[PDB]
């Protein structure tokens, strides 16, 4: 399916990239296609929170 | 009791630090080539 | 003042920005966003530009 | 008891040494050739 890794992160947004090269931003309360709604941003270590439990990070070769 | 007004002077300097480092706004540089 | 090649270097911790630059034959300028301080450091970036 | 405070004036001088040597970020330098 479709799998997306955090490029930048700041206190409130994230900019997120997509395995077919697509380019989001979201903030606190946001939709996200696929992985459902965002429940915390956290900006130290790098961890995005899903409604479906989902946690988004950096590609671990690329991070 | 007193500790409020020593703690007063140093929290008085460093938010007065504060405050004027969020003044200052600077202008934009624009580069022109040939 | 000839060539297409940029030179950056960040001079603050967590203070970001952006920039604008204006090709020889485009018309519109192309405008990027500039963050320091991640858990990665892009040493180099290629764009490629749709013109 | 008054230690405390001796030790206080001379590690205040070393951390203010310490902060502003953390301070200073330096503009880098492009040489050009022909």
């Amino acid at each position: 399916r479709i799998i997306y890794y955090i490029q930048a992160v700041i206190p409130g947004r994230a900019w997120l990239i997509g395995s077919n090269g697509s380019t989001l931003t979201v903030r606190e309360g946001s939709k996200i296609p696929g992985y459902g709604m965002v429940k915390l941003i956290d900006s130290l270590q790098g961890r995005i929170l899903t409604s479906s439990g989902q946690v988004i990070k950096f590609s671990q070769e690329d991070s | 009791q007193q500790e409020i007004q020593q703690r007063t002077s140093d929290m008085l300097t460093a938010a007065t630090q504060l405050v004027q480092d969020w003044k200052q706004v600077e202008t934009q540089v624009y580069t022109e080539g040939t | 003042k000839t060539s297409n090649t940029l030179m950056i270097q960040a001079t603050k911790l967590y203070n970001y920005g952006n920039l604008a630059v204006r090709l020889r034959g485009l018309n519109t300028p192309v405008m990027l966003t500039l963050i320091p301080g991640q858990k990665a450091v892009d040493y180099r970036v290629d764009l490629r530009v749709q013109g």
